[PDB]
Formats: C-alpha cells, structure tokens, sequence
C-alpha cells in the first residue's frame, strides 16, 4: 500500500489545524494502529500518537489523534509557534509499517515573505575541466516551500538539476539552492538559461542570455 | 529516563557489508519491540525492520529482505543490524525507535560511495552585473569532495552577516556545496572578497579571490 499526506499546511498561532493520513488500499481502521511522529530541526524525532489515539507520555494535550472520514487525522488545537515541524504518519498493515511523506507545518511566526533568487553562470576555471555548473540560490523566503524549475532556451531542462532542502536562517526564514550540470559542450549549444522559483502562487524568474 | 544511541555508521563501498548497533538505557530490551527506520537524503522516512518482544518474529521491509539481518544482545542490552549488499539506494541516516516509535535514538549515517577526494573551488561572480539594492552577491562553488564536513568562511571571519552556506548534495560519489555573501557595491570590486574553504579530513586549505568577470 501507499500512505498519503498533504505536502504542507500553514496556520497562525492559536488556530486549530488538521493533518490527515490515507491508505490507498481502503479505509484506514484501528487495525492499522495509526502512528504519528514529529521531526524537529537537526532530524530530532518524537512519537506523538500511537494506537490511533494515544498520546505518548510527555507530549502536551494540544495534539489529538482520531479517524475522521476513511482516514487517520491529527488535530492540533490552538497550534503553537514551536509546532512548526514535519509530521509523519505510519500505518501497520499486519506484517509491516508504511510511512507517509510528512506534512511541513508552518505556524506563521512572522509575515509571509518572498525569495531572493540569483543565478550564477559557470566559472571559467570550471569550463576548462569540461563541466558547467550554473548555481541558483534562493534566500529569505517564508514559508519554507518552493518549487524550482529549470529552462534552457524555453524548454524545461528535465535533468541534472539538483535542488537542496530549505533550511532555517537565524531570522527563522529559509534558504535553498538548485544546480544544473551540463558538459562544457552542452553549454555552448544554448544561448538562453532560466531558473524559475515559484512560491505561494508567485513565480520569480532570474535569467541570463548566454548569446 | 530512556536513551538509545546508535553507532556503526561509516562510509562503505557498494557491495560492502556493515553492522550497526543500538545501545539502550532506561529499560529492558527483551520485552520491548524495536524498530530500525531510515531517513534518506531526500528527507523521506522508510521502515527497515521490526523485531517483536517475547521472542517473536522480525519483519523486514521488501527493500531490505535477504540483505539485512537484525539481532538483540539482551545480555549487553544492545540491538544490532547487519547491512550486507549495500547498494546506492541505501545511503541514509539509520535510527532505531522503540515501540510505536515513541523513543528514538540520534542516528548514524552510512554512505555507500567510491573514495576520498579534496575539493575543487570555483569562484562565482555575477555575469557583467548591476546593483539593484547597491548590493552584490558573490559565491564560491566547493565541488567534488569526499568525505564531509567542510569549512567555508569569507575574509576569514570578517564577512559574517550576508553569508548563506547551503547543505551539501551528493551526486557521482562526491559532494557539491555552495556558499555566498552579499556586500554593498561599495566593498567589491574596490576591496576583495576571498572564500576560505577547508576539507579538514584531507587537510586541504584553499583560498579563492573573487575577481570580476
Ligand atoms: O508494535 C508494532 O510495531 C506493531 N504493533 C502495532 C503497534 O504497536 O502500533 C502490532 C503488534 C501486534 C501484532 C503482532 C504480530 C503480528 N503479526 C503476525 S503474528 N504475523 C504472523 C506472520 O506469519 C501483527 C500484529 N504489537 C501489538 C501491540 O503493540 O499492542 C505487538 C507488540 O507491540 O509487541
Ligand atoms: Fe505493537
């Protein structure tokens, strides 16, 4: 089976937010022993709910587990600022454990903010070694989610592009960086290169015209 | 208090075998179901294996069956895991959780790769740039190093604010890191900006002076 989770959600301190977990095989039930854990920065993990309702010792009352609809759910009543974390779900299918992809929860702890994108062309030193690393850096964006898409002469460059994982700046904002890697020869064949950074419905584009 | 600390992680060649260990504290292992989980670079959580208490079954994920074996050393209050036909797919942070993943130990990185190599630095300078905010961003591409970590500084301390060092990315058995600083267009090119990169393992020190393009 496959377990499905919403990519990300966002709330304001004090609100009530619900995260769900779903089984592709059918309605989640008690027999799946719905389990929910939290990942905090620096890959710190603490199990919050287990047995589809029971809150682990330590964990505050603001987290509740249940099944609503044909899915498992985790309600965070009056969602605090320190709850901005990643929330994973695991379901037991009487033989193994299927983990879901997590939900990046944001508790708006400061205004929404946009990314500062900058595209770097490949170095000469580097072109000599027959490699062309273009670097795109994304900065000071809040919430911590972005989609990067690359374009070479219009065409989306479908491969050899690696993006990092947003991380926290001291201003609790986030950063990331994407890369495109062509040989020095592929680079020559094209005159236009775009780095596209989408954030909350708004695409930000930064370019360079090679020739 | 409960405590779980895993160890054993190290670099390893594809095909190589490795043995990890979870040492417990605060409880008796025997009547405690233990699970081995893994967080991949992609930052995804995957189940590896579960050993039931009493003296029951051990369940393996399909991605691990045949290749990985679990064991307890109740006598030394320890939990082992034998990693054996290590494949690329396997580089990850190996954790151990107690029953219903309540308690978790700190993890241990296993990296399936080729071999040690000192980093190649590339100065990243703006392509015949402008200054929107009368602010300019320069970087350094710290490419192809093995193993981690790296130390990147600008004008060795001096440039502190503005600096954004990003996490590494592993691609053909070698890492790729990047860093930057943003200075008012007053300081550069008038004054210079150097990026001081050190691959401490290799005992590599490299300085790059970012010069116009
Ligand atoms: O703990 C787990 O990982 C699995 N749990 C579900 C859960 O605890 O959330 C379920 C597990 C019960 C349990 C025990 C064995 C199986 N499978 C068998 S006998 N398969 C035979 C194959 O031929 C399924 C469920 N635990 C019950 C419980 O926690 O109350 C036993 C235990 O924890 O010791
Ligand atoms: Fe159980």
């Amino acid at each position: 089976a496959v377990v499905t989770q919403e990519s990300a959600l966002t709330t304001s301190p004090g609100e009530t937010v619900t995260l769900t977990c779903r089984s592709s095989t059918g309605a989640v039930t008690t027999s799946n022993y719905a389990n929910w854990v939290q990942e905090k920065p620096d890959h710190l993990f603490t199990g919050l709910i287990g047995g589809t309702n029971n809150r682990a010792p330590g964990v505050p009352a603001r987290f509740s587990g249940s099944l609503i609809g044909d899915k498992a759910a985790l309600t965070i009543t009056g969602a605090q600022t320190e709850d901005e974390a990643r929330y994973f779900c695991a379901l037991w299918y009487s033989n193994l454990w299927v983990f879901g992809g997590g939900t990046k929860l944001t508790v708006l702890g400061q205004p929404k903010s946009s990314p500062s994108v900058t595209l770097f062309p490949p170095s000469s030193e580097e072109l000599e070694t027959n490699k062309a690393t273009l670097v795109c850096t994304i900065i000071d964006f809040y919430p911590g989610v972005v989609t990067v898409d690359w374009k070479v002469d219009g065409t989306p460059v479908t491969q050899g592009m690696e993006t990092t994982q947003p991380s926290k700046q001291s201003n609790n904002k986030y950063m990331a960086s994407s890369y495109l890697t062509l040989t020095a020869r592929e680079w020559e064949r094209h005159s236009s290169y775009s780095c596209q950074v989408t954030h909350e419905g708004h695409t930000v584009e930064k370019s360079l015209s090679r020739a | 208090e409960v405590t779980l600390v895993e160890s054993g992680g190290d670099s390893v060649k594809p095909g190589g075998s490795l043995k990890l260990s979870c040492a417990a504290s605060g409880f008796t292992l025997s009547g405690e179901t233990m699970s081995w989980v893994r967080q991949t670079p992609e930052k995804r959580l995957e189940w590896v294996a579960t050993t039931l208490s009493g003296g029951g079954f051990t369940f393996y994920s399909a991605s691990v069956k045949g290749r990985f074996t679990i064991s307890r050393d109740n006598a030394q209050n320890n939990l082992y895991l034998q990693l054996n036909s290590l494949r690329s797919e396997d580089t990850a942070l190996y954790f151990c959780a107690s029953h219903r993943f309540v308690h978790w130990g700190h993890g241990t990185l296993v990296t399936v790769s080729a071999k040690t190599t000192p980093p190649s630095v590339y100065p990243l300078a703006p392509g015949s740039a402008a200054q929107t905010n009368s602010m300019v961003t320069l970087g350094c591409l710290v490419k192809g190093y093995f193993p981690e970590p790296v130390t990147v500084t600008w004008n060795s301390g001096s440039l502190s604010s503005g600096v954004h060092t990003f996490p590494a990315v592993l691609e053909s058995d070698l890492y790729t890191l990047s860093s930057s600083v943003t200075v008012p267009s007053s300081p550069r090119p008038s004054e210079t900006v150097t990026c001081n990169v050190a691959h401490p393992a290799s005992s590599t020190k490299v300085d790059k002076k970012i010069v116009p393009r």
